[PDB]
């Protein structure tokens, strides 16, 4: 794997991201590259700079492109490796180009953020250690709601349980004429 | 800019060699036109841009000068030269001349 | 190519009029378009022009008195004078601006008493 | 750039020293519409545009909100309601020649004035009578484009003049030019009004004992008050305690 | 163009409520003292209406 590219179209048509690796060096360019249809490597700008086991987390909020990112070493080959780690900010791009689709540059994972609560768990050091997902499960839940990692035994009150519609109706009267207001904007005397 | 056309009157004879000088009062590079104008008649272009003569006049009228000091010089004085001549500042405010007259020397 | 204008005439101080010069050969409204007079006795006096894309200017010895306008489809321009004075009395001509001025017309005397 | 070609320069993402320009004394015209050069430094845009030319002496008056003539009408045009800077001065130490310089170009003639910041450089044959040219110079059919004439002996209104011009634009995306925003000096043990790189208080800063990673810039205590900072200069971690205080 | 009525195009500071300011010492728009002589950055603080 060697870069990604972001955009809307992807077709020269609009700005969109380029991020390469090329082998010593790190380049992201904003220009409106022309793409090919498969743009791989041999086995208008507006912004350019120039600088096993490895995970991204890309967004774009405010027109701000946060590239957060972590490595490790592992030793697994047919999935993910079980366990907790955090991810630290490496790029903050002002970039201001809106995104919808992007695609790879090289087996890899991609996974779709959703706006969660979460409980982290800072140590001493200011390093996260652990998290809680707030809306996993009951526990969880309670977990959330005390703000703590363990809870004694007991009953707790964490939420509202509330059922959801099912159908939408519309009701309205059967009236078929316009109302005759040109008559009025277009009256000829007034 | 002031443009100083000297002289006012000039008398030369058919077949003369005349030189009409026009003064700005600084350097106008080679922004100047050269008129003709007999009397009851409209004024005729004769050269412009200090040194091109306008198509059609005869090989007579000759346009130099750069700068500051331009001059018109009719190589060779014809009966239908005599007349009142004017230059004019170009790409500028179409300041012109005060005009010189070429009379009938005797 | 000839340049024929018109609408000269002898009228009073404080007056109005309105030159016309009616232009074949040539299109007004695609060529830098100028009035010049001459007093009597007296040498050339540049008075308006108006550019292709339409704009206008003026001598200051006649700056918000006279206005220079034009018919694309009479192919004529106009000189409409308002305020006239005295030292207005002249032959007004109008001419084609390639400052350097090849076709000019025989030109309209306006008097001014 | 000659003037009906006028260069635009695109300034984005650095830090505008404008006082190297308001503070030069190398300029002979330098006229701000509707901004003060100043108060640029403590403003962010978008985007810069800078358009450079030259022209005549004489035709500076015509780089100019609401301004009319050869030069405003077909080569450069500013918008009536133009918020920015002009700075021009005298080039003619540069762009003359004792047998005179032609390279610059201005456009003579145009079927129409130029909208603001539009720019022409067609060479199409001009169609000055109702004969259509088909690209054919002749009798009502011009080039559209003249040289100037600049010689070193020419009067300062017909000598070069180098103009730029500098647009501002704000956009809806994040603004990249940016000011200096200088900085002062810190003390410490002492009760201070502080402004740090986004964040502002009041307290005493004291050498901490904490260690910041490298890219953490904020402290934070328990019940979400600032409690220690990173100064943006020098990579020491200052603790703020808030200065003494008490009922009498 | 009538030109008797003026504007203050400049000053050190912004006016308090009710404030009433009409000297006319030169503004220093740069880092040259004016020493009451107009010029370039020194400025007559009024400008008249067009
Ligand atoms: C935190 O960092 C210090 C040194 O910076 C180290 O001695 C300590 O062991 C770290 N804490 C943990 C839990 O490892
Ligand atoms: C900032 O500049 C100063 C000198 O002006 C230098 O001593 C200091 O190390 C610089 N800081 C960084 C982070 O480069």
């Amino acid at each position: 794997i060697r870069g990604w590219i972001f955009g809307t179209t992807l077709d020269s048509k609009t700005q969109s991201l380029l991020i390469v690796n090329n082998a010593t060096n790190v380049v992201i360019k904003v220009c409106e590259f022309q793409f090919c249809n498969d743009p791989f490597l041999g086995v208008n700008c507006t912004f350019e700079y120039v600088s096993n086991l490895r995970e991204f987390v890309f967004k774009n909020i405010d027109g701000y492109f946060k590239i957060y990112s972590k490595h490790t070493p592992i030793n697994l080959v047919r999935d993910l490796p079980q366990g907790f780690s955090a991810l630290e900010p490496l790029v903050d791009l002002p970039i201001g180009i809106n995104i919808t689709r992007f695609q790879t540059l090289l087996a890899y994972y991609v996974g779709y953020l959703q706006p969660r609560t979460f409980l982290l768990k800072y140590n001493e050091n200011g390093t996260i250690t652990d998290a809680v997902d707030c809306a996993l499960d009951p526990l969880s839940e309670t977990k959330c709601t005390l703000k703590s990692f363990t809870v004694e035994k007991g009953i707790y009150q964490t939420s509202n349980f509330r059922v959801q519609p099912t159908e939408s109706i519309v009701r309205f009267p059967n009236i078929t004429n316009l109302c005759p207001f040109g008559e009025v904007f277009n009256a000829t005397r007034f | 800019i002031w443009m100083t056309q000297s002289p006012s009157s000039l008398s030369a004879s058919v077949g003369d060699r005349v030189t009409i000088t026009c003064q700005a009062s600084q350097d106008i590079n080679n922004y100047l036109n050269w008129y003709q104008q007999k009397p009851g008649k409209a004024p005729k272009l004769l050269i412009f841009d200090a040194s091109n003569l306008e198509t059609g006049v005869p090989s007579r009228f000759s346009g130099s000068g750069s700068g500051t000091d331009f001059t018109f010089t009719i190589s060779s004085l014809q009966p239908e030269d005599i007349a009142t001549y004017y230059c004019q500042q170009y790409d500028n405010l179409p300041a012109f001349g005060g005009g010189t007259k070429v009379d009938i020397k005797r | 190519v000839q340049l024929v204008e018109s609408g000269g005439g002898l009228v009073q101080p404080g007056g109005s009029l309105r030159l016309s010069c009616a232009v074949s050969g040539f299109t007004v409204s695609r060529n830098y378009m100028s009035w010049v007079r001459q007093a009597p006795g007296k040498g050339l006096e540049w008075v308006s022009l108006i550019y292709s894309g339409g704009s206008t200017f003026y001598a200051d010895s006649v700056k918000g008195r006279f206005t220079i306008s034009r018919d694309n489809s009479k192919n004529t321009l106009y000189l409409q004078m308002n305020s006239l004075r005295a030292e207005d009395t002249a032959v007004y001509y109008c001419a084609r601006d390639l400052g350097y001025h090849d076709y000019w017309g025989q030109g309209t005397l306006v008097t001014v008493s | 750039a000659s003037v009906y070609a006028w260069n635009r320069k695109r300034i984005s993402n650095c830090v505008a020293d404008y006082s190297v320009l308001y503070n030069s004394a190398s300029f002979s015209t330098f006229k701000c519409y509707g901004v003060s050069p100043t108060k640029l430094n403590d403003l962010c845009f978008t985007n810069v545009y800078a358009d450079s030319f030259v022209i005549r002496g004489d035709e500076v008056r015509q780089i100019a909100p609401g301004q009319t003539g050869k030069i405003a009408d077909y080569n450069y045009k500013l918008p009536d309601d133009f918020t920015g800077c002009v700075i021009a001065w005298n080039s003619n130490n540069l762009d003359s020649k004792v047998g005179g310089n032609y390279n610059y170009l201005y456009r003579l003639f145009r079927k129409s004035n130029l909208k603001p910041f539009e720019r022409d450089i067609s060479t199409e044959i001009y169609q000055a009578g109702s004969t259509p040219c088909n690209g054919v110079e002749g009798f009502n059919c011009y080039f559209p484009l003249q040289s100037y004439g600049f010689q070193p002996t020419n009067g300062v209104g017909y000598q070069p003049y180098r103009v730029v011009v500098l647009s501002f634009e704000l956009l809806h995306a994040p603004a990249t030019v940016c000011g200096p925003k200088k900085s002062t000096n810190l003390v410490k043990n002492k009760c201070v009004n502080f402004n740090f790189n986004g964040l502002t208080g009041t307290g005493v800063l004291t050498e901490s004992n904490k260690k910041f990673l490298p890219f953490q810039q904020f402290g934070r205590d328990i019940a979400d008050t600032t409690d220690a900072v990173r100064d943006p200069q020098t990579l020491e971690i200052l603790d703020i305690t808030p200065c003494s205080f008490g009922g009498v």
